[PDB]
């Protein structure tokens, strides 16, 4: 699917978290919430990068199991 | 043909209506001597003028068009005005004295590129400018602000200029102090510090940066593009 | 599975009543809105790999590696189904080169 | 096939007998009706701008019912007066 | 540190305190800087007082904020140094600020004359074969005119443009695809001096 | 004694868009000029193979980011420098370790930061990237770490 | 001179040109009064003009010359424009609605006197002005600064303006502050003051004292010479 | 070098398919391909016009001088 880098999802998590009822809460750098929100978008950003080369080495595959063609 | 040294314009023998002066550079003659000779072959006092960029001693440095005001067409004590627009824009006036040329006055011009209230605070905001900030060479930022103490019951300082040239910078920097307070035996007026750094981009304003030396709310409140050209 | 049911044994999984702003209730909400966004995405991931249902990039990628490439401005519809036909291109028939006389026209 | 129109044909909303009357006849066609919806609660955070505008569901907005911070839904900490605390602006605005 | 009135408490709950507030901000709390930043810091410092030295003249020049791209030459008949801003090539009025500050850290005599580097345009009308029936289209027509153009800015401003390369650098893309090209507009190697700096231009694609 | 490095990584080696979290500032640290003129001057030994197809080898030079990005190519350059510099002296010759901070770390990874976000807008060159992260928590422990291996050695 | 009622000039018997209206402080009249006077003796709209130094309710106090604009001759309501220039070239504008004046708009003018970069550190040195200072009553001075430390990476100040009167003072002084740094990381915002004293005689001007507070170069970089007539 | 060079041409020269024109610029690219910045340039002396081969010609033999300016 479409890749999501860091940075959106970072986006659409403080802006989950802001709408979900929480106004205590900020996301200033240093931050332990702030420091939890990156590292599960870099592991969602992973995730789909490794889905894309998943995607690619299975065409790959597809296209060699595929006929009689090596 | 026969009104000409009367009116603004000359006529072409096409019947087509021109300047009674134009001066080129391919002519090798100053502003004020083709003023000279032009009065001299013309007997004309008030007409309207082109003069191309590069002619030495030009009210400016680009093409200019204008128009020559005089009641007496005496070369040999010659007295008279001129008020000439650049192909920017600019204005300039100037004057011919018993002869003597003064040196060639240039307005400056201003447009306001944008107002309201943008607290110091407010740092990575960014706000539209009414035109381009290539449009200007200098800009003054405007700042509004309140003091820590109050002086004779009023902490406002009214709104305070900051004039800066656009040397390219990525930020500009407004900063200044204040002495606030009543002097009294057990209590000297206090002293503070404050800062605000704004860059611009195009049509664009950001506040970078602040400091403030008290819990009040301080304002950026005027931006304007300014010319000297 | 999903993010709610693992999660350690003791945590809260609902609204509390006593006050509107829940700090805990808004963070498990967005890690769960964010994971079930990325499982319906992994499912749907399952369409790219097959040619029946692959668009855009992995259509493109079918073509390129099937040799026919995208036309500029064409659709997604009448590109695969290009490259569906042009494996079947019976060549060397009189009504086979008729038909590509037609597709030519 | 003449027709005349029939524009603030009015009923001051009778939400008891809903068949609210179209007495001029007979109706060629229907073109508006408008009227006085209550907001019952709507949450305006405050958006940054201390002192000043918040902003509505609607720019239709006329009487302001209630403005008030929440020590829970309905709870209030401050409701604010009108004029002074807030007013309403732009038809559109709780401003500060 | 802390901004002013912010303790407002006590912990010894005596009744006849009202209030407490501190008047003035603490900001004595320095931090720990180790000595290498020092110990750099004093270098630096000590290395900007030498006189007479390509390094240090160099370091000069860079007073000014219009001058960044200072290149040292050297030449025992006439020494020259070259520096140029980013709107454009050199200016008058920048030139003789130049020559007047770096009097600075010059060596006796002052034999310096700075000139403006000579900007130089290229134009090129290379002819592309391409044996590829289906990738042709001006997608690559753009790739390829914004690879020269690019490749023409990179260059290091010191005798680096021949067509050789220019051929290499269109032969870098997969042979299946390319297979010729044909320049025309080049008819030498133009090699500009070390005064001058040769940059890209009006620069086209053509399929064949 | 110098181990000969790869022909890619010498050649590598030898020479608007903003984030808002994260911004360059184009500072090369002590250590990192001091390799870099060592580099620049001594014909250090060099490699003849290239069975490592790993690191620049077909990713940093076959993105287009070269002709398209030439400033974000700089940064990528530093970064190389920087993660270098660290990994020469550690390895051999620990007497360069004296020139390092915290701060010339600091900055390479708020480089790397900037440089990583840009190049998740595209959909091809992710290759690159995986690696990036991945060294990019590599440097934030030797910024943990560093102040206390200069004080126990 | 069957044209003489739409020329900007008259027409003199011997059939050389001038100015229609000429305004002396021996007529003992105002210059509204002399337009007015003027529009009702020729039922001209448009046309020149020359006022004496001196002239109650003129465009200025000096001698100057100028163009009356209008559409309409009507003197019982008069709708109106003007433009002078001075013998010293200033420019001053004003109109008239309904024969009510209003206040008279003088331009302020400029010129660019010196651009480059110099030291603070360089005291005792001198350079070369573009004018005259003596024709100017008021200056700006600009100063380009990098401060003692970085503010969000960055120590670049813009290019500051100080403007002063020309009050024949051997040093014009340029003092003020700047917050340097910022409070953060673990750092106070080190605020710095500075200045720089300069002079002027005739087309030179000299950097004569300096103070500052760290190890970067400050700069004098532009001085611009301004009227306000 | 040298050998190394005439060695790279001769094995270009061979492994090259049939009714195909001598074309210098894939040399050219081929020869700077081993070093873009040792290598400097490469010039022929008759061989600049592109070689029409016929349906059943193959170049495959030619004997290699290299001179170094």
């Amino acid at each position: 699917m479409k890749t999501r880098k860091l940075t959106n999802i970072l986006s659409k998590l403080i802006d989950k978290t802001m709408a979900g009822t929480s106004k205590i809460t900020d996301f200033t750098p240093g931050s332990a919430s702030r420091s939890l929100l990156e590292a599960v978008s870099l592991e969602i950003e992973q995730f789909y990068i490794l889905t894309k080369e998943n995607i690619d080495w299975g065409i790959q595959e597809g296209i060699i199991e595929a006929f009689d063609f090596q | 043909k026969d009104m000409e040294k009367y009116l603004l314009s000359s006529i072409r023998d096409d019947g087509s209506a021109s300047f009674p002066l134009l001066v080129y550079t391919s002519d090798s003659k100053t502003f004020q001597q083709a003023i000279i000779d032009h009065i001299d072959r013309t007997g004309q006092t008030t007409f309207t003028f082109y003069v191309q960029g590069g002619v030495s001693g030009s009210p400016m440095s680009n093409s200019c068009r204008g128009l020559f005001m005089s009641d007496t067409p005496n070369t040999s004590s010659l007295h008279g005005v001129y008020n000439a627009i650049g192909t920017d824009g600019r204005n300039v006036t100037g004057s011919v004295v018993g002869s003597n040329w003064t040196s060639p006055k240039t307005s400056p011009s201003h447009k306001e590129l944008w107002t309201g209230a943008q607290s110091f605070l407010s740092t990575g905001t960014t706000k539209n400018l009414s035109d381009d900030i290539s449009n200007y060479s200098y800009v003054e930022v405007y700042t509004t602000h309140k003091t820590t103490e109050k002086t004779k019951g009023n902490d406002n300082t009214g709104t305070i200029c900051h004039k800066f040239y656009l040397d390219g910078s990525g930020t500009y920097v407004c900063s200044g102090t204040f002495v606030s307070g009543d002097r009294t035996d057990t209590k000297p007026p206090i002293t503070e510090f404050y800062r605000v750094g704004v860059s611009f981009k195009g049509s664009t304003w950001t506040l970078v940066d602040s400091a403030v030396q008290n819990s009040k709310t301080q304002y950026v409140t005027r931006i304007i593009g300014i010319n000297m050209p | 599975a999903n993010f709610l049911k693992n999660l350690h044994p003791l945590l809260r999984r609902d609204r509390n009543k006593k006050d509107n702003q829940d700090p805990n209730f808004a963070l498990i909400d967005a890690l769960n809105e964010e994971m079930n966004q990325v499982e319906k995405d992994a499912i749907e991931s399952k369409l790219q790999s097959s040619l029946k249902t692959s668009t855009s990039e992995y259509l493109d990628k079918f073509g390129d590696w099937f040799g026919v490439y995208r036309k500029t401005d064409e659709k997604d519809d009448v590109y695969r189904a290009r490259i569906i036909k042009y494996l079947l291109l019976k060549r060397g028939t009189n009504n086979a080169i008729i038909d590509a006389i037609k597709d030519y026209l | 096939y003449d027709l005349g129109t029939a524009e603030n044909e009015s009923t001051i909303f009778n939400k008891s007998n809903n068949s609210i009357s179209l007495a001029n006849s007979p109706v060629k066609e229907i073109r508006r009706v408008t009227g006085q919806v209550l907001i019952e609660k709507e949450r305006v955070t405050r958006g940054a701008q201390g002192d000043g505008q918040d902003f509505l569901s609607n720019n239709t907005a006329f009487e302001i019912v209630k403005v008030w911070t929440e020590t829970s839904p309905g709870v209030t900490t401050k409701e604010y007066k009108q004029g002074e605390d807030f007013r309403l602006t732009d038809g559109q605005t709780i401003d500060w | 540190n802390v901004p002013e009135g912010t303790i407002n408490t006590i912990a010894s709950g005596s009744s006849l305190i009202r209030s407490v507030n501190n008047e003035y901000s603490f900001n004595t709390g320095t931090k720990e800087e180790s000595q290498e930043d020092f110990k750099r810091r004093f270098h630096s410092f000590v290395e900007s007082r030498g006189r007479a030295t390509n390094k240090s003249v160099r370091y000069g020049a860079l007073q000014i904020p219009d001058v960044e791209g200072v290149y040292v030459y050297e030449e025992t008949g006439h020494i020259t140094v070259f520096a140029h801003d980013r709107n454009g090539n050199l200016s008058d009025t920048l030139k003789e600020d130049i020559i007047d500050a770096l009097q600075d850290y010059r060596p006796s005599g002052i034999m310096l004359d700075v000139t403006g580097v000579e900007k130089e345009e290229v134009n090129v009308s290379a002819t592309v074969t391409i044996s590829n029936k289906s990738r042709i289209g001006d997608t690559l027509q753009k790739h390829i005119e914004s690879v020269i153009r690019s490749y023409l800015n990179n260059l290091k401003t010191s005798d680096d443009l021949i067509i050789t390369d220019l051929i290499q650098a269109i032969m870098n893309i997969d042979d299946v695809l390319i297979y010729d090209v044909s320049f025309d507009n080049l008819d030498e190697n133009i090699i500009v001096p070390p005064q001058g700096i040769i940059r890209a231009g009006e620069i086209k694609v053509e399929l064949k | 004694n110098f181990i000969p490095q790869p022909q890619g990584l010498l050649r590598f080696l030898n020479t608007s868009f903003v984030s808002k979290f994260y911004t360059p500032q184009l500072q090369l640290s002590e250590l990192a000029k001091k390799v870099l003129t060592n580099i620049k001057t001594d014909d250090i030994p060099v490699l003849e193979r290239e069975f490592n197809d790993n690191t620049i080898i077909h990713k940093a030079n076959d993105t287009l980011l070269k002709v398209q990005a030439p400033r974000m190519y700089m940064i990528l350059q530093s970064i190389v420098l920087e993660a270098y510099a660290i990994v020469n002296c550690f390895v051999e010759n620990p007497s360069s370790l004296k020139y390092l901070t915290e701060e010339d770390v600091s900055i390479t990874r708020e480089n790397l930061n900037y440089v990583a976000d840009y190049l998740g807008n595209y959909d091809d060159y992710n290759s690159v990237v995986l690696d990036l992260r991945d060294l990019d928590l590599c440097f934030s422990a030797i910024e943990l770490q560093l102040p206390l291996i200069k004080k126990e050695a």
